[PDB]
């Protein structure tokens, strides 16, 4: 059982796509003409705080294309905007591509137990850091055996005090700018505790340390936000 | 699973024509019997002069809805759907669709339109469909008709006539609407006057009560959380009351049986909100029909 | 034990038979007399 | 350490109603057993004026000056001196650091300025934190005024330590 | 954009850091002066009279003086009702005698040990202990109903044959064991008390169950303090100086603010319903991580 | 609806209720051979049974 | 996978598996989602702790899985997680009538009062003990009511707490009558208070200044019943503020109506932060419910 989605896809962002380990997630852009872009997560990545300036390096060398210059002009707009704005669709099958309705980098990636637990629900959490200069979003991937959603907020409470007190010197600090919410927890699904393999990858003759996972079963969450 | 809906009403075939043109849409009914009579089927039966709109999504929020499939002699083939699987559900929605889209379902604001539902009616009845909106337009214009109903107290200036007269026009990607005052005859509607005056509740009794219950739980273990919580209120109280008059006399002993009404009271009058705060989403689009006239879409909830 | 099996004896005989045997001068040695013990009950209105 | 910032900031928010100066202070193995600090509940004051004897009874005097008359019925007064007595103690903010440390280098680590004029190195075997609030009535205070501290325990016993407020300004109120 | 207090008062640091006494030197612990206090900002003033002081100082030792002199009034009430009985006290403990014994240094040691022990009082004694509870609410409370308790009529027969049943078994008495030989008191003793069935002198015990042998020992000497304030003081031999304590000559307020026994709020880690069983102690371990 | 149409008479321990209940009358002491025709009216804690 | 097999290490008499023939179509808590399971982790017994904390056990039932109990045969168990969204059917005997219509979530058991303590299955010393569906507004109102139970009752002796919870612990619930076992206080318990502070502190901070002072323009505009206990519960709030006179408002000068988006927006916001204490999701949404109130068709 699987549920199609034909995408037309620009040139101007097929690099590091070609793989099958690949999300595609609708961004509302600031130009009204497509309305949306279909990016992927590993732009997410580069814009990212959280990740390794390495990859990030990595990230800009792969990536020199006008599509994803406009695309990180459109994400560059809103400050913390982005859970109004980004939207996922789920899972590339294969590349012009279909997707469901899996591959991930090893420095977003993040788990808060020993990952002995068999069933293993993955979740996308994006942090909103305010002891910057304006919002750095740190962009992250966790694989965990908790399936209630709140007693995970509170452990992202529990493991997020740096961020929630950054939010609150924002709000006391910058009357004039009225922050939404820390951030995003989502669900895409759940794998098995085995097929997390910590591998290599090696796209565009160019060399990535991914973690893969195999029988990720696919599962469309709501953008849940917390503080 | 299906259901009947047969009419008591005679019904003429271009009665028939004018109601197949709505063959594959999202109806409400108050709840699932295997056969149902005509008359509760759509919010005719809930709609009136003074009841308004938020009693309209309260009980949407809990009317099973069933897309429509088939329609026959005298009877309607229902057929409600289930969690996961994919259907076919037209846009009767005043706004377009795009693909990856979000769906609520809100119920209609133009009720007595120009079109009047294309002229499909009855003796005594008008069959009336809610509205399918996309998720971000739905909380948008939910805020925007609850910040039109703080408004619709204080309509005595000029300017707030030209803030809500800004607040009736809504724009998006080729939707302009004019959103009706839900003040009438200078008056509110009854259920948007307790949703905004509970709202109001809520904030006051928070900003009169969370000093000394951050003080109660910061007796125990501290952090610097709740520091910044004092300090943000510390903030207000002095920004507040700059020309309120000096010693204002709070006292940290206070009888039981009030701050327990407090509490009790804040929290139902939050809890009457929540229909209206969480926008319970029940569709994702998988495809888009071109002219946006229909889509594929798999059903949540 | 007492206030366990004083718990199920709540019955208007049994507290008279109480007053009864602390009511009097004598002692309860002068004042009861046994019968031996039950073998069958009747658990009528009266028993038997 | 953490106490001290909230509590100076609730002393400042309350000062209209009770015009209380707040305190911080801590407290070593000189005082109280490590047994005694891993499970101690928590720590009352009260400030007790020279002549009047608390700040929670009626400044003028009270009707608790009669003395108790060995009564069966109401012993000393009632469940009305209870209460009072419940009145006339006051709970501060308090935390527990009960690995030792040195609270030059222990203030260093967190991010304060530690500027003394000399570096006394004082070492401590576990380090509770608190804060008090001593009651200046209106904005003159006098220094003959004494400042009690108990100490609560879960099993509830307490520990007793007063002292009169001009020992704790000393050098501090002649320097201003 | 504003600066947000906790950092220019992390910046802002520490004046100065000293040390200050309690009154009778037991206790140091070290104050704080952070510059950036608002106790600073109030230039608050300041003034120390003499007569001031001096009414402080008479205060704290009034405060002090409070226990020892109700020790003081024990003694003379002792003085008092040896000299008002002639000095020939009965037996109110169940031990047996013996007539072949002179009794003159069993008198002269009780002589000693109530000495001993007006040099060797404390503010933690017997009867500290025992009054104690009496300060509690539940002791009002209870009081009253042993006053219509104990004060109530005979009961008719009607009661006896349809009306609800009725129920005091054994005492919680504390106790100072004054030990001439080695010149040794002890204030706080627990002790269980009741009464013999063949005789009404009293049995004391220990709060575990065992007898309480003391009495045997020629050479100690022991007093006894009720719940309900009553006083006895027993040489060797069961023989009693039976009186009450007097506490009339005592403030109420000071008594009252001076020891009292604690009533709790609620914190973590106790039920919010009364009298259920309790869980651990919360107990922040320096052993443990803090988690 | 004109509810107690006796005051001394409909009410929870009124002069019937000691009078005539049988629980006041044995907690007062009766004899229990003697006929009450109203205490088939007033033993209303068995007619609660 | 789906159907998970249970054992017992005690044979059953003909009474016990009769009594498990009647517990056909009810939810069990297995906490493992394995396959060959064993029964001394089945269902509540090994979790369950008087004097212990109900939210405890509220918060382990709610990470929890659930499954259903079908087709016993001796030895045998046969547990079958539900599928999400497929219709099943529920048998609670949990003695709290239900609706053709509302929703459903899974709370610890509560005593009813005539104290029955048997769940028709005991092995030796190990019972079964069964958590209780109960409809969604029972569900949030007795969350609601440990969460004031629990943020009220800090730094007060036990007298006036127990004068508020011997009327607060009691809820009447479609006539039926139920009190809660353990209110007692937790760190768990005490991190949701920490939630609710701080969002009730961010709702007083970014509220508009229009909305603070509307319940005083529609106290001078209009008298309602419910506005009548609304201007009791605010004037008596406002007298233990300030014994001064609320003043009256006069026209607001900061009317903006993307301001009043944003702040409402972010307000809206921390009320779901704050709701999400107390608002759990559903588990069951019904079809069905049968006249004689122990069995439903539910659609999850």
């Amino acid at each position: 059982q699987a549920l199609t989605a034909r995408f037309f896809v620009p040139e101007g962002l097929v690099e590091f796509e070609a793989q099958p380990g690949a999300l595609l997630i609708r961004m509302e852009t600031g130009c009204d003409s497509p309305r949306h872009l279909y990016i992927s997560l590993y732009l997410l990545g580069i814009r990212a705080s959280n990740v390794s300036a390495s990859t990030r390096c990595l990230l800009e060398s792969v990536y020199t294309a006008s599509a994803a210059r406009a695309a990180l002009q459109w994400l560059d707009l809103g400050p913390h905007l982005l859970h109004r704005r980004l939207e996922t669709l789920g899972c590339v099958k294969t590349v012009l591509l279909t997707c469901v309705m899996l591959m991930i980098p090893k420095d977003m990636y993040l788990t808060w137990e020993e990952t002995r637990g068999r069933l293993q629900y993955v979740y996308l959490i994006i942090v909103y850091d305010y002891d910057g200069p304006e919002t750095r979003p740190g962009i992250y991937v966790l694989t965990s055996s908790i399936a209630h959603w709140q007693t995970l907020v509170d452990v992202a409470r529990g493991k997020f005090a740096r961020e929630r007190c950054s939010f609150v010197n924002r709000r006391i600090t910058r009357p004039r700018q009225i922050p939404l919410c820390t951030g995003v927890i989502q669900k895409l699904g759940w794998c098995l505790a085995d097929d997390i393999h910590t591998s290599f990858l090696v796209h565009k003759e160019l060399k990535l340390s991914v973690v893969r996972l195999d029988n990720f079963s696919v599962e469309l969450g709501d953008f849940r936000e917390f503080v | 699973a299906n259901i009947f809906c047969t009419f008591d009403h005679k019904l003429s075939i271009a009665d028939v024509g004018k109601l197949t043109k709505l063959v594959a849409a999202v109806v409400p009914i108050p709840q699932r019997l295997h056969l149902i009579k005509h008359y509760q089927l759509g919010l005719h039966q809930f709609v009136d002069h003074t009841r308004g709109y938020v009693r309209l999504r309260g009980l949407l929020r809990n009317m099973t809805l069933t897309l429509m499939r088939r329609v026959e002699g005298n009877q309607i083939l229902l057929h409600v759907p289930t969690h996961g699987l994919l259907y076919t559900v037209l846009n009767t929605g005043p706004v377009t669709w795009e693909k990856g889209d979000a769906l609520c379902v809100l119920p209609p604001l133009f009720h007595g339109p120009l079109a009047r539902e294309n002229l499909l009616t009855l003796g005594q009845w008008e069959l009336v469909l809610p509205w399918i909106v996309p998720m971000p337009l739905a909380l948008e214009i939910n805020q925007r008709l609850l910040i039109m109903g703080l408004f619709s107290l204080d309509r005595s200036y000029e300017e707030v006539k030209a803030a809500v007269q800004q607040l009736q026009t809504i724009t998006f990607r080729d939707a302009t609407f004019t959103i009706p005052d839900p003040v009438i005859d200078q008056h509110l509607l009854i259920d948007m006057k307790t949703a905004c005056l509970s709202m109001s509740m809520v904030a006051n009794l928070a900003s009169e009560l969370t000093m000394t219950y951050v003080r109660k739980l910061a007796l125990e273990d501290s952090s610097m959380l709740l520091v910044k919580c004092q300090e943000l209120l510390m903030r207000l109280d002095r920004e507040r009351s700059v020309g309120e008059p000096r010693t204002p006399a709070r006292p940290q002993h206070v009888s039981p049986d009030d701050e327990i009404a407090r509490l009790s009271a804040l929290f139902v009058m939050l809890r009457q909100l929540d229909d209206l705060i969480r926008e319970q989403v029940v569709f994702t689009v998988c495809d888009v029909s071109p002219d946006n006239k229909s889509a594929t879409c798999i059903f949540k909830g | 034990t007492r206030c366990l099996l004083e718990s199920v004896y709540t019955a208007s005989a049994a507290r008279a038979a109480l007053q009864w045997l602390d009511l009097g001068p004598h002692l309860l040695h002068r004042r009861l007399e046994t019968l031996g013990c039950v073998k069958t009950v009747s658990l009528g209105i009266t028993s038997l | 350490m953490e106490t001290h910032l909230y509590s100076d900031l609730a002393f400042e928010a309350r000062f209209a109603d009770d015009e209380q100066l707040p305190l911080h202070l801590v407290l070593d193995q000189e005082v109280l057993s490590n047994e005694e600090a891993e499970t101690l509940r928590y720590v009352y004051y009260r400030n007790v004026d020279s002549a009047g004897r608390s700040t929670g009874r009626a400044p003028g005097g009270d009707e608790d000056d009669a003395p108790a008359s060995d009564d069966a019925e109401d012993a000393v007064g009632g469940d009305r001196a209870f209460d009072r007595e419940r009145r006339t103690w006051q709970r501060a903010c308090f935390r527990v650091l009960p690995r030792p440390l040195e609270l030059l280098d222990y203030l260093r680590q967190s991010g304060l300025t530690v500027t003394l004029e000399k570096e006394q190195r004082v070492r401590m075997f576990y380090a509770v934190f608190t804060t008090l609030g001593l009651r200046c009535p209106d904005n003159r205070l006098s220094g003959a005024q004494t400042l009690h501290l108990r100490l609560v325990w879960p099993d509830g016993s307490y520990r007793d330590w007063e002292f009169l407020a001009r020992d704790l300004l000393r050098e501090e109120m002649e320097a201003n | 954009d504003e600066v947000a207090r906790t950092d220019e008062w992390k910046g802002a640091g520490v004046s100065r850091l000293r040390e200050v006494w309690d009154v009778q030197h037991r206790v140091r612990l070290r104050v704080l002066w952070y510059v950036n206090s608002f106790w600073r900002s109030r230039e608050l003033s300041y003034d120390d009279h003499e007569v001031e002081l001096y009414r402080a100082l008479d205060a704290y030792r009034a405060r002090i003086a409070v226990e020892y002199v109700l020790i003081r009034a024990v003694r003379d009430e002792i003085y008092a009702v040896l000299r008002r009985d002639g000095g020939a006290l009965p037996q109110r403990f169940a031990c047996h005698v013996s007539r072949n014994m002179s009794w003159r240094v069993v008198w002269e040691l009780c002589r000693h040990a109530l000495a001993l022990w007006m040099d060797w009082a404390d503010v933690r004694s017997c009867i500290i202990k025992a009054l104690t509870p009496r300060l509690s609410r539940g002791a009002a409370a209870a009081a009253q109903r042993a006053r219509r308790q104990r004060e109530r009529s005979a009961p008719k027969p009607q009661e006896l044959l349809f009306g609800p049943r009725n129920e005091p078994a054994e005492q919680t008495w504390y106790a100072d064991v004054v030990r001439c030989v080695r010149a040794q008191v002890d204030l706080g003793v627990e002790v269980r008390a009741a009464r013999c069935p063949r005789t009404g002198l009293w049995i004391v015990r220990d709060r575990r169950g065992r007898l309480r042998r003391w009495l045997s020992q020629p050479e100690v000497c022991v007093l006894y303090v009720t719940p309900d304030l009553d006083f006895y003081w027993v040489l060797p031999g069961g023989f009693a100086v039976s009186s009450r304590v007097t506490l009339h000559g005592l403030a109420q307020r000071a008594l009252r603010d001076r020891f009292q026994n604690f009533e709790a709020v609620l914190a973590r880690g106790m039920h919010v319903e009364a009298g259920r069983q309790e869980p651990e102690t919360p107990r922040v371990s320096g052993r443990r991580l803090p988690f | 609806f004109a509810a107690t149409h006796n005051p001394w008479a409909s009410q929870a321990g009124c002069l019937s209720d000691v009078l005539y209940n049988t629980r006041h009358r044995e907690r007062l002491g009766y004899n229990s051979k003697f006929y009450s025709p109203c205490a088939q009216y007033f033993n209303t804690e068995e007619i609660i049974a």
